[PDB]
C-alpha cells in the first residue's frame, strides 16, 4: 500500500517471427521509392508479420513510387507490383525492397490494416483472378515479372 | 522468516517474465517426389516486473 | 506414358483430381497439372502432381 509497492509492468516486449515463403519457387524483387501520401505507420503497427500487395503511380508527378493498393481503384488493381513481405522502417529510409515474384500463405496477406492479425483476408481471396494471383494450396502464387 | 542483513536503503526486487515459443507442430504430410512447404510463424513475449 | 489431371473447384470431393477429360468444360477450365513417375492406387490414394 504505501511502504512496499508490488509488481507492475514497465515494458511489453511481444516478438513474432517472419512470413514464410517457399524454398523452390524463387523470389524476385526490387527496390521502390515511397509515396508520401498514405500513413506507412499506420501499415507497420503490429509486431505480427503482414504483407500488403503494391500498385505503383504508373505517370504523374510521382511516377515510379509505390503505394499500398485499394481494392476499388480500378487503376490501382491494374497496376499491382508485389508484395512487400517482412515489414519496414518507414522512416529511417523511404525506399522499400517490394517483392515481385514469391508464395506467400493463405493468412500473411492483409490488404485491410485494420483487419485481424494472421487469417485470410476476404475480399483479396474473392478477387484474385484479376489481381493476377493463383492459389493452388494456401499458398499464394504469383509472378508479377510476367 | 529468516533474517537478512544489507547495507542499503529501498529493496527492489526486479523480475524479467518470459514466455518462449513453445515447440508446437506436427511435420507435413506429403509425397515422395514433391517441393516441400514452409512452416508457420510463432511468437515469444517478454515482460518484465518492479516492485 | 503421362496424363493429364484436374483439381474439383468445389463440391464434396473439392480438392482431388481426376484425369482430364477432353470433352468435358471444367476438365479443360481446371487443368491443374500431369502425372510422370507412375503411381498404385490400391496402395496410396495421393500421386505427386
Amino acid at each position: 500500500m504505501d511502504k512496499v509497492k508490488l509488481f507492475q509492468t514497465i515494458g511489453r516486449v511481444e516478438y513474432w517471427e517472419r512470413v514464410p515463403r517457399l524454398h523452390a519457387y524463387g523470389v524476385f524483387a526490387l527496390p521502390f521509392p515511397m509515396d508520401p501520401d498514405v500513413n506507412w505507420a499506420q501499415w507497420f503497427t503490429g509486431p505480427h508479420p503482414r504483407a500488403f500487395l503494391v500498385s505503383i503511380h504508373k505517370y504523374g508527378p510521382k511516377a515510379g513510387h509505390v503505394y499500398p493498393t485499394n481494392l476499388t481503384d480500378e487503376d490501382a488493381l491494374l497496376n499491382v507490383i508485389g508484395m512487400v513481405l517482412d515489414g519496414h522502417d518507414y522512416e529511417n529510409d523511404p525506399n522499400v525492397t517490394v517483392t515481385l515474384k514469391a508464395a506467400v500463405p493463405i493468412e500473411y496477406v492483409q490488404q485491410d490494416p485494420q483487419a485481424p492479425a494472421l487469417q485470410p483476408h476476404q475480399a483479396v481471396l474473392d478477387a484474385a483472378e484479376v489481381l493476377k494471383l493463383k492459389v493452388i494450396k494456401g499458398h499464394y502464387f504469383f509472378d508479377y515479372t510476367r | 522468516f529468516p533474517e537478512d542483513s544489507t547495507f542499503a536503503s529501498e529493496l527492489e526486487l526486479y523480475l524479467l517474465r518470459t514466455q518462449d515459443a513453445e515447440q508446437t507442430g506436427m511435420t507435413f504430410v506429403h509425397q515422395v517426389g514433391s517441393t516441400s512447404l514452409p512452416v508457420e510463424a510463432r511468437v515469444a513475449k517478454v515482460d518484465l516486473a518492479k516492485a
